[PDB]
């Protein structure tokens, strides 16, 4: 259970972590 | 809405162009 | 090992789930 | 104009004090 | 007032989320 | 004033641990966790020749802590 309301870094790099999971 | 609007402008944030777009829209 | 991304309604903040 | 102001705030751009002055002048 | 907001957005000044708050509530 | 705003926001957020918490932490000057970004709290406004320099040069942007999109 993670939320980006408590940090902008996930808000900015959610696409990047999605791709990291993809590969 | 207004509350959601200045939710984006919190400290430590980088507002996107969309936020500026609604800012022009309200004014 | 499995994660999904789900958006809460009535707002735009982003909720990230993870299990292991 | 409004669309002009949207144009000055596209992704990749960096605004100047004139943009903010125009914004506050819109009141 | 408006010109106070201008001078707070004047080149070189560091904006704060409070200034954006007045910008929002003006509209 | 800024302290009051960020404190109220952190509190109705549920008092979580994050940038909302870390800014208050640094404000009471007893700890810091600098993130690899530059938020609203500190943004110098760049000159016109700075605009002509960047237009898209990211290195000057990260050099002078300017407005980024």
């Amino acid at each position: 259970i993670l939320d980006t309301r408590n940090s902008t870094a996930l808000a900015r790099s959610l696409i990047d972590v999605q791709n990291a999971y993809n590969d | 809405s207004a509350d959601d609007l200045k939710s984006r402008f919190k400290e430590g944030s980088i507002p996107l162009q969309t936020d500026y777009a609604d800012l022009i829209d309200i004014a």
